[PDB]
Order: structure tokens, then C-alpha cells, then sequence
């Protein structure tokens, strides 16, 4: 049996992730943010993704520390996000996707853009000279619309993977996604977090959403 | 019975060089006498089956032999016992006839069912051209002194030539035992760009590049530039001391 | 993707020549002053041109629309018409924009009104941005 | 005299006791066999036996030519006027074919020993891993010796007066190969008659020893006159007969022993074709008649 | 008799499937993909795909659990995916062929590439430094014609053979498609699937085809 | 009486048909393909070719129902009933190499692939040799005329067996994706004699 | 093969070579600014070369064409109108572009419009960075 994660995310501030493939002009942007090729919808890698759910996590269920080494975290994270370890090899009950912003003609209703340009600068505390940058950003309001993949195998421990699932859900709220989210960038918001079968129906579903939903 | 090593079959054809040579006029006129000619007859032969049968039986050789008589050596055994046992038999011949008669030998790779007709006629094909090496195409004769290993066009030696292989061999083997072990994918890229040398030039000159690009803590970058320095003026030396190394260590 | 910047087409690989070109003939013969002096157009109102044509192109290059929608030609006759504001109240940036061809470059993207067109507005502009600063120094 | 050179577009099996081992050149005997065989095939395989039989059209085996060099295998000369000089050893051991027209330099001493073997270079000899697969069986693995020619090289076959028959014969034998694993892909030639001028010397020449040139066998009559001051060597001609239309299974030949190609004769005798299948429904012959190159040492 | 089974899979997520080396730079791609040779064309390899989906239609037919050898899954998996077991030697019934992209021309009426570089990294947790790498994928929007080609050993196994089929592609649908998968990538779909006879005409073909277009 | 089948083999999706053990490193081509002794271009043995096709046609003509089809067209020499043959396949040479050399790409790639053990979770990293796709094998097939009247049925079985293959692979890996083909170019013309009958002959493998 | 570089040829098998022997003239004798000098090039600027670089080497290094397409001419062009402009910003990057001749390499692409011309031109430079790197650091 299989389960769907779905939901919405929302941004709450501006929201950038990095990575850059060609023509960065030099008056117009300096760290553009990724984009669908195809159809130049930003997304939200589920790499990005998940790295900072499972930092959260990781670092939320082990002691409030976390320095240890990816392969080395707890048995949840271990068994939810995966392991590479020699003899230990935990395969992942989750699997991310790439998230594209779903609500474009939300946004065009508005007449404004996915995407927005922020200035900033860094002063030279010696001689208080600023140094300009361009980020791009893509604007609070949009939502990502995303489905993450549970793989059920062990049918009992499934409800402590949703409340761990939840909480690194939480852990995010409370926290950014992606970019300099240090100085104001990266803030997000969770909803209409559902679970659903991929195949099949499954007996504790209802359970798995007041679980998500709350 | 081998843990890391191949699953090939190794075999051995060593012939004395010019030993009909070394009857017809090797032995002085005026020392010449059917005392000394048997002697030297008597010596030959016992040194060949007894002392093949004693230097197998001094420690534990996993080898097999077939046939060692007069004049000529055949062996099958374990791959890496064959090509170590190799230079136990030229020593030992060195030693036993004071560095006056010539021998070569020549080794073949054979599955666990491979014909063993086959196996003979190419080992002997194999022997023939280490019969037929000559460092300079100027002098009459061939020097006869020269070993082929596993191929009838790589005809190396036994003097500084393989004693040169043999020291890279041992470097290597004691060098690349413990790398980060996942850097070692280099190997077969190094393998597989210097299989031959007479064509575009760029992609070696790029892995150079890229070795001396290789930067973090280790060895550092004495040995990892010696693989350049090795990798000029010895190119045929050190893709054949690379493939042995890599069939020794295989994890096969 | 062919300009017509003054009485030579330009197409999408001679920008930076072009604009090299442009960029030395300005600075080997400079503007002359109305009072007997000589100067040039500063950095900062040609890194203002840059931003003006900025303004656009960080708009125009997140799409895949082989044609600018109205809004974009709107925009850019809008900057035409700052472009012009700007010569007619300086004369030395008069004078950079008739040695180049970009009044006429603004005018042939308005006419062709294809994105590739604009793209390449934009190449030639940056380029004449990237050679003064080469060129001219700071 | 009527050099028929064949050009091999594939590597041969021209095997001699088993299938893992390849030889480089076919014998006279395989080649009247293969001759024979499209005779059958085009319905004239009495017209050829007596065009054999009547010395009409004898042949030697295929040797080796490489570049315009048409060579022979080394002629067992007796080597008593070589002692003198040179290396009566086993230099001359490893050489295997010498030039045709380098015989009479050879025969008197003077042909590099070293630099022939390196210069004799015709391709190599291969393996061909097979298998016969079996869908829940074990599959069965074996390996073919084969021999791949050089690009301007292949053999060469000895004629005196070609024949219309044989040329018709020459032109079906293109398309069924010759040698081993033909009706798999390795038996496959194209030929030319090549009437030669420097080589008809060498046969219209004279000489006291006389160089046997195909694997023959003397008859009954002039075997003693044959072996008389001759250094000759045996050679085994059997096997398997090859025709689906004799003795309804798969039966050996009666061996035959013939000298060898090589081999060198004061008194010349023309060989036989011999009967070595009689039991079966159809004559088997082995070709063994004789063809000489006479020298004078 | 031989039957063909053609499809599309469209790419919904970038898809990493490859690990060949084709001389590649220190920082511009530090894991290429799999590329037809001589046209250069993004590939999918049919030992892939076959590997996937015998995986998941394995795991999915005991069900949830595979901790067998290929040669001990079951018998519709040995009989439609090949066995080499010494005792019964079982002949595969899918004859998959590697997948070369289709859409190129549909991708340049977007003016896109085939394929993408995604700039990934990693953050150490006891030191917080990052540690980039540059993946290759295949544009989300890509699409792969294949054939796989189907032989009946007998037609009293065909209806419940394309029912495994069409299993085993269901649930390519909730996974990924080799790579990088759990992290984002090489989410795919099955579109315009039929069967059709290579030669002759299969009586029952229309219940296969009703059956795979589901 | 003797008859030649011209055509072109094309890779589809890649083809890996031999082994010829030799020259491994820990790298490595895991399992090479076979070459020509000589000039090292990859060739379809005609053994190959010729089993793969006696293969199809065997398990086509009889479908659990040899036969006196295919041992009359591939021959026999099973116990008494000795059939000599008709075909007479050979080895098939790689044609381009002038069109595959414009695309500055070799005739042969390394396909990497791996196993992932099902209790362990463990991947191993196999490479295989495989000759790239879009190669062309332009072969030829000796047929004799034994007989006038079978001809028809022997170019249909061919031509069946050349179409078997279209639908199947021809060595190597051929389930994982490798060795799809295909024929064109397919013609058969008399070589010796003359056949009034080649023009239906030709409209056999035309079809 | 037959990249230009204004004092000497280097043709496919001769990057590597030259570009060492430009960073040993470049870790000799470093730059002299206006205080005496003397500091060296950072890491993360030569990266903005090789990422430059490497923006059209993705893009080239997966097709079949003898001659580079006018998307790749373009943004080769475009590469060289962006060091022009960089350099003037800073004089210790004007000196590795300098003694490094990139700009005639990346002319010579331009004239040549090949496909391997690119290519060896990109493995100039990332060679030129790999022995940056184990000579210098930071
Ligand atoms: N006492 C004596 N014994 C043998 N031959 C003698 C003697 N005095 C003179 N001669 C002459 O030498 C040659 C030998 O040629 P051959 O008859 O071929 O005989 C073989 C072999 O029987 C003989 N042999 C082998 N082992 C011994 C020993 N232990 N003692 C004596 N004799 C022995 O030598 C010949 C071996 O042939 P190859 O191995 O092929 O020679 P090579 O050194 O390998 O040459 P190369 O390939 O390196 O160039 C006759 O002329 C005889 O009258
Ligand atoms: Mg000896
Ligand atoms: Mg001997």
C-alpha cells in the first residue's frame, strides 16, 4: 500500500532558492531563483524540501542538537527519509517531489507576477560604502500546491511517521524555506494537509488526517 | 582457494635460451671431453626435475606442474602463483648456471574450461615471441631473453625492464591498497584512455589536469604526480604493472 | 533578432563588436562642450539608461512568449520616451544616443515587437554598459 | 602458371583434427573435395573425376600470398650443402613458408632466417566463443578456431590448364565458402584464374630434386621408386564424410597417409585418387596426385 | 505470437537515470544522464525501466514485502519478467527496449533544452558548511515513446499478464523512475497506452487494450 | 542455382553480442562484444544471426504444435535424417563507420548498469560493451537452388524469420532494452545460373 | 584545434601545458595595485569564469554539429562582453585575464564557429582553474 501527502504551501514572505543556469545581466539580477524549465513556473525542489524538514526533524527528535552525520540520525528519520550506511541501509517511506506554483491566475487576477526583484546591500562597517544586489524573489501569496509519497510498510508504526511528518510540517512554519531566510526571506505556511490511497483504501486514513489536519 | 585475485587459469612455457648452441660451441674446445659434456648433461637435467620439484616443495605453491624434463618447463596452477613463481624460476636459473644461458617463458589466461590444446598452442605462440625479441632491429639474431605476459605483443624482459615493472608493481600494490575508496574510480579511466596512446591526445592531457585539479588531505601529491611522471617516458611499462596490480587486487 | 542599429542590420552575435565599436568612437572623439570644454556622459545616467532598460528585461526574460504582449510595448515606449526626455535635457547624453543607434535600436524593437528583438536591444545595451566601463574606467 | 588467388571476405575454419583449432591454408584434397561437391551440386561430378583423374586439371594445395609475394611452404631439402655457413639449426625451424621465387636463392643459402618470419605476416589466427542455446537445458558452450586474412592477402592455388568446367566449378564454390563452419559465417572467398609470367618459369624449369607441391600419394607401382634418397613426411587425410546422401548417419573415412606438401623427391610419381568411402552409396575420393617443382641443388 | 505494447511516458518531475561518463568538466555537470549515443537524445534504458518495475509489481504481489532473490518473487513475476533459476529456466514474456525522447521539437516550441543542471548541496551539521553538486536531468514535460513487445506462450495467462502490466505501470505512477527520486526527481506518467498485434490478429485484443487504457 | 540475399541490419537500441574475455581492469567493459580479428570493428557473427533467426522461425513454424522447413533452410545432421542446408550465412561487417565517424562518436559505448540486491538494499555496478544504436550491418546470405519448387516456401520462411527478428532482439541483454534491429535494403538477385522467378523472389522480401 | 592566442598556438593537445605555465607566470610575481600591490585573485571570482564557461559548455557538450549554432554564438559573445565589463571592475582580475589570453581564445572561437574550437577553448579554462587550484588556495 501507498499514500499520498497532499497540501498546500503558502508564502508567507518572499521565498528564494538558488541555482542558476544562464544570463544573469549585470544591472537586472545577481541570484535569480529555480525555475521549471519548461514552462518558467518557479518551484520548490523536493530537495530543498525535504534536506530542511529532515534538519528540523532530525534535530527536533534527537536532543535539540544535531551535528551528527545524515546516516546517523534516529530511527524515524532514519526510516523516513533513508539511509545509506553500509550494512544499515533504511529504504525512505518518503518520496518528494518538485513543487511548481499552482495559484499563477490568482496572482495574474491581482496584475502582478509570480516573481518580484528585492534590493539589497551590505555597508562596509569601515567606511560605510554599500554594495548593492538584486534577488530575485517569488512574491508572499503564492502557494505550491505538493504530494509527497508515503510508502506503507509497517502498519502499525505508520501513525508515528504522520506525527513525526507533522511535526517537521510544524518545524517549517516556524522557520523558512530555502534562501536568506535570516533577512526576512523564506516564510512559509502549511494547508489542506491530506492524506489519501494511491491505491487501494486504508484502514486507519481517517486517522492519518486528523492527525495531518491537527 | 585464492580470496582476492581472478578465476583465470595461468600457465608456464620457460625454454632454455641457445642450450643446442651452448652444446655445438658454448663449452670450450680444449675443455672438451665426454666426462664434462656428461656432467653438464647430468647437472641440466637434475637441476630442471629435482630442483623444480624441490623449490614447488620448499613452501606452499599452488601449482601443478606438467612437465619439466630437459631443456623446457610447463606449469598450470593459480594465476598469481604463476607469475610470482616466474621470477623464482628466472632467479633460480641465474643462480644455478652462473648467469651464462638465456631462458624465456610465457603466460596465458585461461577460463576453467578453456581447451587445453588451446591453452598449449597459444602459451607456445606466446614463448615464440618471447623467443623473438630484439630491443634494436640491427643485430644478427634475435637476444632470445625476454618473457611474454599474456600477449604475444607485449614482449617484456627479465633484466632492468622487469625488475623496473616489478618495482612499480610493488609500489603500486603497497600504495593503492587504501585510497579514500571512492577516488579510486580513476583507475579504469586511467585503464581505459592509456590502452593505447597514438590517437587524440586531449582526453590524457585532461586526466592530468584533473589529477593535479585532486586537492583535499591525503598522500598528498607525491605519489599522485609520480603516476604523471610514470605516465611519460614508461607508457606500455605502466599500463601492464597497472593491469597486473589490478588482476592481484581484484576483488574477484 | 536582426536590429537595425543605424544604417547597419545588427544581428544577435555582433552586439558586443558593435557596441565596442560605439563605445571607442565615443571615447577617441568625444562630445565637445557649448563653452569650449570637453567631457563625457557619466556613469551614473548610462548605469540609469541600464536600469530604465533593466526595469523591462527582468520582465521580458522569465517567459517563453515569442511575442511581447501590449503591456511590455507599452513599457518600452514609455522608456523611448525617457530616452528622448533625457537627450533633450542633456546634450552629452544626446550625443551618446545619436553616436549609437539607440533611439533607433528602441524604435526597431517597437516595430518588430517580437521578444528575441528586445532581447537583443538589451545585449546591445549591456554590452555598451560593459565596454564604457571597460573603456572609460572609474 | 594460372595462379587461381583467393580473396577471403570473412575468417576461415580450415581445421585440422578439431573445431578449436584453425590452419592457415586448405589442402588440394579439400579442394577437390569442395570441387567435387558443386560438381554434384550442378549434376557433372563424373566429367570432373575424369578431368582429375586424366591429369587434365591437377593442382596444388593453397599457399599463402602476401602483396604479390606468392610463397610456398619450406621445401625439405636434405641440407647436406649447408653446413658449411649459416645456421643449420633451429633458425631455419621456425620458418614455415618461404618465397617462390626466392627458392633457388634459398636452396643455395643467402635468405635471411630472422627477417622472413617477421616479414610472413597474414593475420592471426582467433577465438569464437559459441554456444547452443537451449531454453531450460544448460546451454552448451563452444568455441570455433578461425583465421582472419590481411587486406591484400589470401591464397593462392597451383592450376596447369584451367579448364571451362573448372572455372564453372570455381564461380559456385564463391557461394557455398570453403573450410569448416562455411554454412556458418565463416567459409566465403572471391577468386581470380591470374594467368602469371614469372611463376611458369619456375615450372617449365628443371632440376635434380623435385619439390612436392599438393599432398600426394604414389601408387602401388612407383612407391619404392619414390622413396629413394627422399625426404618426405606422412600426414593422416580422414575425418568425417561429408554428404548427406551416404550411409544414412555420420560416418568416418577410411584415414589416408600422403606425403606431405613440402616434401622433396629424386624421381617423380603421379599420385592418385583413392577410394576412401566404398561402404557408403557413393564414391568418397581423396585426391592425392602429385604436383612437382623441380630444383637443382 | 508477439504483441507490442507502445505508450508515452511523460515526465511530471526531472528524471535523473543515468551514470555513463562522457568527459565531463570539474563544476559544469557532476552527474550526467544516460543519452543515446549517436543523436545525443536523453534515454531511458529498458534495464531501468524493467528494474523499476519489476521492483514495485514484485513488492506488490506478495504484498509490501521483497527480500527474495529475482529468480524466487513469484510466478507471474518469473514468467513476465525472466527467470535464470538452474531447475526451470523461464523465458521473459516483455521484450523492453531503451526509451529515447520523443518531444524534442514539442520542447523547442518552447525554446528549452532537453535537459537541465540542478544545482544541489549539502549542509554538514557539525560544521554548517555546505557542499554543492550539479545533477543533469530531463526537463519535466519530456516525453518517451516505447515498445515493449509481449510474447504469448499461451493466451490463458495474457488477461491476467496485462493485468500486471498495467499494475506494475500504476504504480511507476507513485514512485520514481531512477535517480534522485526521494529527493524530487524522476516522477513520471503513462499516457496513450494500447497493444496491438505485431503480426496477425489477436482475438481478444480489445479486452488487453480496454485493460492497459484502463 | 545460386542465390545471394542482400539487406542492412540497423541498431535500434544498441546490441552487445559476444565475449571475448580479455583486457579487464576493475572498471572495466565487464563483458566486451565481439570484433573483427583485424581491424577491430564489431560484427554480427553470422552464427549468431543465423541461430537467433532458426531460433524464432523454429518456435514460429511449430508454436508447440525440427520441422522439414527449418532443417531443410538451416540444415541437419541429427541422427539419419542428415539435411545438408540452403542458407549459407556470413559474417556481417560494420558498415558505417564513414557516417558514424561524422558524428565524432565511436562505433561502441559503455552502458553502466547495476543490480540492487532485494534484502540488502545493495546496488552492483556492471558495465557491458554494447555497439551504439544506428549502426549498420549491411550482410549478405548465400542460398542455393537444390530445388525448383521449394523456393517460394524457403524466401517466405526467410522472410518471416527476418520479420520474427524485427519484433525481437539478436544478442546479448535483450529483455534489459539492448539489441533491438531492423532490415532494409532487403533484395535477393541470382549470383549463378539464372532464375526466371526472381522478380516474385525480390517481391518476397520487398514486402 | 587552432585556438589563437596573440604570442603562440595552442591546439587540442596543448591546453593544459600553457594553461599551467600561465598560473606559474601568474603565482610569479603577483599583481601590483596602487598600495605596491599584492594580493591574488579569489576563488569566487575565477569561479564566475568557470561558471560563465560552463553555461555554454552544458549546453555544447551534448550535441553532434560541427559548427556551433547562432544560440551558442550569441552566448559566447556575450561571455566575452561580460569579462570585458568585469575586468574594468577590478584590477586583479584584469591581470588574470590579461596574462591568461582568454579574450583572444574566445575571439578565435567567435571567428572559428566550430564546435570543437569551444571545445578546446573550455578545456583551456578549466584546465587554467584546476592548476589555479593546487597552487594557490583560499
Ligand atoms: N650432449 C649433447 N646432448 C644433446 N645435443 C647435443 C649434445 N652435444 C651436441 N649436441 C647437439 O646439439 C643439438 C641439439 O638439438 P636437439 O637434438 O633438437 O635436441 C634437443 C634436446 O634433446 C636437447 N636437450 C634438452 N635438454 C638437454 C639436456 N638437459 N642435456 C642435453 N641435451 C638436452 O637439446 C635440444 C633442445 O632443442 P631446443 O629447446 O629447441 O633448443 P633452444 O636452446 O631452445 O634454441 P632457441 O629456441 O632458444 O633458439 C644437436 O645438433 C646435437 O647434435
Ligand atoms: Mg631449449
Ligand atoms: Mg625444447
Amino acid at each position: 500500500m501507498k499514500l499520498v501527502i497532499e497540501g498546500t504551501i503558502v508564502l508567507k514572505t518572499g521565498m528564494h532558492i538558488g541555482g542558476s543556469s544562464d544570463f544573469s545581466a549585470i544591472g537586472a539580477v545577481d541570484s535569480p531563483v529555480v525555475r521549471d524549465t519548461l514552462t518558467r513556473l518557479p518551484l520548490i525542489p523536493g530537495s530543498s524540501l525535504k534536506g530542511k524538514m529532515r534538519y528540523l526533524l532530525a534535530k527536533e527528535l534527537n536532543n535539540g542538537i544535531l551535528l551528527n552525520e545524515p546516516n546517523n540520525d534516529q530511527d524515524e528519520i532514519l526510516r523516513l527519509f533513508g539511509s545509506s550506511e553500509k550494512d544499515k541501509i533504511r529504504r525512505a517511506r518518503l518520496k518528494f517531489n518538485d513543487i511548481k506554483l499552482s495559484n499563477l491566475a490568482e496572482l495574474e487576477t491581482f496584475n502582478v507576477s509570480s516573481t518580484e526583484v528585492k534590493f539589497e546591500n551590505t555597508i562596509n562597517r569601515k567606511t560605510a560604502v554599500a554594495n548593492p544586489r538584486q534577488i530575485e524573489r517569488v512574491i508572499a501569496g503564492s502557494k505550491f500546491d505538493f504530494e509527497i509519497f508515503y510508502n506503507l510498510d509497517d502498519i502499525k508504526e505508520v501513525e508515528k511517521d504522520f506525527e513525526n511528518i507533522k511535526q517537521g510540517f510544524d518545524l517549517l512554519e516556524f522557520d523558512y524555506l530555502g534562501g536568506h531566510g535570516t533577512r526576512g526571506s523564506g516564510r512559509i505556511a502549511f494547508e489542506n494537509l491530506s492524506v489519501i490511497t494511491a491505491v487501494g483504501n486504508f484502514e486507519k486514513i481517517n486517522t492519518l488526517n486528523e492527525i495531518l489536519g491537527a | 582457494e585464492v580470496e582476492v585475485g581472478i578465476n583465470r587459469l595461468g600457465v608456464l612455457r620457460a625454454d632454455v635460451d641457445n642450450l643446442g648452441q651452448a652444446f655445438i660451441n658454448g663449452i670450450p674446445d680444449d675443455y672438451l671431453s665426454i666426462s664434462r659434456t656428461a656432467t653438464f648433461s647430468r647437472a641440466m637435467s637434475r637441476f630442471f626435475k629435482n630442483y623444480l620439484n624441490q623449490l614447488l616443495a620448499e613452501k606452499s605453491y599452488k601449482i601443478n606442474v606438467i612437465y619439466a624434463g630437459g631443456d623446457d618447463l610447463f606449469m598450470i596452477g593459480a594465476w598469481q602463483d604463476i607469475l610470482d613463481f616466474s621470477i623464482v624460476l628466472k632467479q633460480k636459473f641465474a643462480d644455478f648456471t652462473q648467469n651464462k644461458l638465456s631462458i624465456s617463458a610465457g603466460i596465458g589466461m585461461f577460463r576453467e574450461k578453456y581447451p587445453v590444446a588451446r591453452m598449449a598452442s597459444l602459451t607456445g605462440d606466446l614463448e615464440d615471441a618471447a623467443k623473438d625479441y630484439k630491443p634494436d632491429e640491427r643485430a644478427v639474431q634475435a637476444t632470445k631473453n625476454a618473457v611474454t605476459l599474456f600477449d604475444a605483443t607485449n614482449v617484456f624482459s627479465w633484466d632492468t625492464l622487469e625488475n623496473d615493472i616489478f618495482v612499480k608493481l610493488d609500489a603500486i600494490t603497497k600504495n593503492f591498497e587504501k585510497l579514500d575508496e571512492t577516488g579510486k574510480a580513476f583507475i579504469y579511466r586511467l585503464i581505459d584512455l592509456l590502452r593505447g596512446v597514438n590517437e587524440n591526445q586531449q582526453i590524457n592531457i585532461a586526466r592530468l589536469a584533473y589529477t593535479l585539479s585532486r586537492m583535499e588531505e591525503k598522500i598528498g601529491k607525491t605519489f599522485a604526480q609520480e603516476l604523471y611522471n610514470w605516465a611519460n617516458a614508461d607508457r606500455k611499462t605502466l599500463i601492464m604493472a597497472l593491469e597486473i596490480y589490478i588482476l592481484k587486487t581484484r576483488e574477484r | 533578432t536582426e536590429l537595425k542599429i543605424g544604417n547597419e542590420k545588427v544581428n544577435s552575435t555582433n552586439f558586443g563588436d558593435f557596441a565596442e565599436k560605439a563605445i571607442r568612437g565615443i571615447n577617441h572623439k568625444p562630445f565637445v562642450n557649448s563653452k569650449g570644454g570637453e567631457q563625457k556622459i557619466t556613469t551614473s545616467k548610462i548605469r540609469g539608461i541600464l536600469e530604465l532598460v533593466n526595469k523591462v528585461y527582468n520582465r521580458v526574460i522569465n517567459t517563453n512568449d515569442v511575442e511581447l504582449s501590449e503591456n511590455i510595448l507599452a513599457d518600452i515606449a514609455y522608456i523611448k520616451v525617457k530616452i528622448a526626455y533625457e537627450s533633450g535635457r542633456e546634450p552629452v547624453v544626446k550625443d551618446f544616443i545619436q553616436r549609437t543607434a539607440f533611439t533607433a535600436a528602441i524604435t526597431d524593437v517597437m516595430n518588430q515587437r517580437t521578444r528575441e528583438s528586445f532581447l537583443l536591444f538589451a545585449r546591445y545595451v549591456e554590452s555598451l554598459i560593459a565596454y564604457f566601463k571597460f573603456y572609460g574606467g572609474k | 602458371m594460372k595462379i587461381i588467388k583467393l580473396y577471403f571476405e570473412s575468417p576461415v575454419h580450415f581445421g585440422e583434427k578439431r573445431l578449436s583449432e584453425s590452419k592457415i591454408t586448405f589442402s588440394a584434397d579439400t579442394l577437390f573435395s569442395a570441387l567435387m561437391i558443386e560438381a554434384v551440386g550442378l549434376g557433372k561430378e563424373d566429367e570432373f573425376y575424369q578431368l582429375a583423374s586424366n591429369n587434365l586439371v591437377k593442382f596444388s594445395d593453397a599457399f599463402p600470398f602476401i602483396d604479390q609475394y606468392y610463397y610456398i611452404p619450406k621445401p625439405m631439402f636434405n641440407l647436406k650443402l649447408e653446413k658449411e655457413d649459416e645456421n643449420p639449426s633451429k633458425a631455419f625451424k621456425k620458418l614455415l613458408y618461404v618465397p617462390i621465387d626466392s627458392l633457388e636463392d634459398y636452396l643455395s643459402g643467402g635468405l635471411d632466417a630472422y627477417f622472413e618470419r617477421e616479414s610472413f605476416n597474414l593475420g592471426k589466427l582467433a577465438l569464437s566463443e559459441k554456444v547452443q542455446q537451449h531454453d531450460f537445458k544448460d546451454s552448451e558452450p563452444y568455441n570455433v578456431g578461425t583465421f582472419t586474412f590481411k587486406e591484400n592477402t589470401g591464397l593462392y592455388v597451383l592450376i596447369e590448364q584451367t579448364h571451362p568446367l573448372l572455372e564453372e566449378l570455381l564461380e559456385n564454390l564463391q557461394y557455398s565458402g570453403i573450410g569448416g563452419k562455411r554454412n556458418s559465417g565463416y567459409g566465403k572467398f572471391k577468386f581470380e584464374i591470374l594467368e602469371d609470367s614469372d611463376i611458369e618459369d619456375l615450372f617449365s624449369a628443371k632440376g635434380n630434386r623435385k619439390i612436392l607441391l599438393s599432398g600426394a600419394l604414389p601408387k602401388d607401382a612407383e612407391l619404392e621408386q619414390a622413396l629413394k634418397n627422399a625426404s618426405y613426411l606422412l600426414e593422416r587425410r580422414g575425418g568425417f564424410v561429408q554428404s548427406d546422401t551416404y550411409a544414412t548417419n555420420l560416418v568416418k573415412k577410411q584415414d589416408l597417409y600422403v606425403f606431405k606438401s613440402g616434401s622433396t623427391f629424386e624421381n617423380s610419381f603421379d599420385g592418385d585418387i583413392y577410394q576412401v568411402g566404398k561402404k557408403g552409396n557413393h564414391p568418397v575420393y581423396k585426391y592425392a596426385k602429385s604436383f612437382f617443382l623441380e630444383v637443382s641443388v
